């Protein structure tokens, strides 16, 4: 079990921790996160009392350091720091669970939510997504733009997600416009699977990414990702069996796990009718269409 | 952005531009067949793309055996249209090669926006008109070739004949589409109208008569007069 520790709570904000969150009242004394499972990554996320806007956080793995947060009042929010003194870091989280100031993981032993929504997430590749690589840790916000957003300002801030583009050269084959462009199978499988992904699980891992951080930060442009990597797949006439069954697994926890009132932005009706009515997948996503139609049937 | 009521003039200005219709590449009488169920056969189409200014209409001739042995024909042809209009601006150098290609159906656009991924610095649009063009093979000149042609076929024609010696672009492109917008409404009247007066010819190389202006403006207000008409006939007022 892992710990993340808090040096304070000096303004009043709402912390979560994957899908938990809880309300920290200004100068509450409040010292951490622990119980955190080892095994998966985490992110650990904030947004003020204050200010709303601005959803920020920090994406991490426990098994790559010791992490700890300090309120920083020059740039006003929220940091995530490595220490690296071991003995330092046992002592400090000691002393804060003796005390008891620190609130508990609050896992559901028969709840499987987190690992079905991060099976395919790595920091290495998270890494290469957010880049920023004197730290092992990964920050995002509401705001930050995607790479193909800047391309249609600022990159050292840019979420490098995997361009995907319909209508371009890399997705469309000289002599066969009319037969990629309404079967993406080329594209999806010899282009992004075996050419820039290598295999499903990398693919499905920024997939399901994308989706985190469109969830926890409402980022625009990682629902558009998001959205896109679906829709490759939807409007591929060959894919593999084990990919559309995980596949469906993957979207049924999302679906699942966003909220109900948050699903006019951040669900784009257009990608989910062809996935699940128009597409060659129509009949090959039934737990995700089910879901889908018992929760939100508006949008259809 | 779309073309419209407001931005019509742009059609008239420096920059070349074709536009491109489809409404006749696919082309089928539908007939009984032995058994009493309902078959398809498809005869001979073309591609009506056209240079607004000169006229220059490239008439591209979809011959029936591109269809052979193929499914989802409507769908096909709307991505052959696109192939034949991309192999065009490819036989054209980057000079000679036009500004801006507008669709004169939706439908068009990813097809077409798709087949020219090749040359970047060509717009392709599409246009809130509810343009005739559709009746061009109400033009005799034009049915005949297409329907005689036995083998793929681009013919060149100029579709204002010699109006541009005589009136502006802008003005040849109104009458142009007033006659083929006549034609569209009630084809026999339109057709009646225009092969009235026996010593005006339709020379061979011509599809419209060699009016003098005067007669212009008089087929001109009675292809009007019967586009009115043709309305109220429809709608009775
Ligand atoms: C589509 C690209 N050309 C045009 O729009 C019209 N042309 C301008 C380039 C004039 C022209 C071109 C070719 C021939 Cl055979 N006759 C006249």
């Amino acid at each position: 079990m892992n710990t993340v520790p808090f040096t304070s709570a000096p303004i009043e904000v709402t912390i979560g921790i994957d899908q938990y969150s809880f309300n920290v009242k200004e100068n509450q004394p409040f010292h951490g996160i622990k119980d955190i499972p080892i095994g998966h990554v985490h992110v650990i996320h904030f947004q003020h009392a204050d200010n709303s806007s601005m959803r920020y956080g920090y994406w991490f793995d426990c098994r790559m350091g010791n992490f700890y947060i300090q309120y920083d009042p020059k740039d006003g929010l929220y940091k995530m720091m490595e220490e690296r003194d071991g003995a330092k870091f046992e002592n400090i989280v000691h002393n804060f669970k003796e005390r008891q100031m620190m609130v508990s993981y609050p896992k559901i032993d028969e709840d499987d939510t987190w690992y079905n929504l991060t099976e395919f997430v790595q920091m290495d590749k998270i890494r290469k997504i957010v880049r920023k690589d004197e730290n092992q840790f990964s920050y995002v916000d509401s705001s930050m733009t995607t790479v193909q957003e800047n391309e249609l300002s600022d990159p050292a801030h840019s979420l490098n997600y995997t361009v995907i583009n319909f209508k371009s050269r890399e997705a469309i084959r000289p002599g066969h416009e009319m037969e990629d462009f309404l079967d993406k199978s080329y594209y999806l499988n010899t282009v992004m699977l075996q050419g820039i992904f290598k295999n499903s699980s990398n693919y499905f891992g920024e997939l399901q990414f994308a989706f985190l951080n469109a969830m926890f930060f409402g980022n625009y442009g990682s629902s558009l990702q998001w959205h896109a990597m679906i829709e490759l797949i939807c409007s591929s006439a060959t894919v593999p069996k084990h990919m559309l069954d995980k596949l469906d697994e993957i979207l049924y926890y999302q679906i699942k796990t966003l909220p109900e009132q948050y699903s006019d932005i951040l669900l784009n009706e257009r990608v989910w009718n062809i996935c699940l009515y128009s597409s060659f997948q129509k009949n090959s996503l039934h737990n995700t269409e089910k879901i889908m139609e018992n929760k939100y049937p508006e949008l259809l | 952005g779309a073309m419209n009521s407001s931005n019509y003039a742009e059609l008239f200005n420096n920059d070349i531009k074709l536009f491109v219709d489809d409404t006749n590449v696919y082309r089928v009488t539908v007939h009984k067949t032995f058994e009493g169920n309902v078959a398809t056969k498809a005869i001979n189409g073309c591609i009506f793309t056209l240079n607004p200014k000169t006229g220059h209409l490239f008439l591209k001739i979809i011959h029936t055996s591109v269809w052979a042995g193929q499914k989802r024909l409507s769908q096909l042809a709307k991505w052959k249209t696109a192939e034949e209009v991309s192999a065009l601006v490819r036989s054209l150098p980057k000079e000679e090669q036009p500004k801006q290609i507008i669709v004169t159906r939706k439908a068009m656009l990813d097809p077409l926006e798709v087949h020219m991924l090749d040359f970047p610095n060509i717009a392709i649009r599409p246009t809130e008109l509810r343009l005739p063009f559709s009746a061009a093979m109400s033009i005799d000149k034009l049915s005949d070739v297409v329907m005689k042609a036995t083998e793929p076929q681009m013919v060149l024609f100029n579709i204002y004949d010699d109006w541009l010696d005589r009136i502006s672009s802008y003005t040849a492109f109104s009458r142009l589409t007033l006659l083929l917008r006549a034609l569209k409404t009630n084809e026999e009247s339109a057709k009646m109208i225009l092969l009235s007066d026996p010593t005006i010819t339709i020379k061979s190389y011509h599809l419209w008569p060699s009016f003098t202006d005067e007669q212009w403006i008089t087929i001109e207000s009675q292809m009007r007069d019967l586009i009115l008409t043709e309305y109220g006939r429809k709608y009775n007022v």
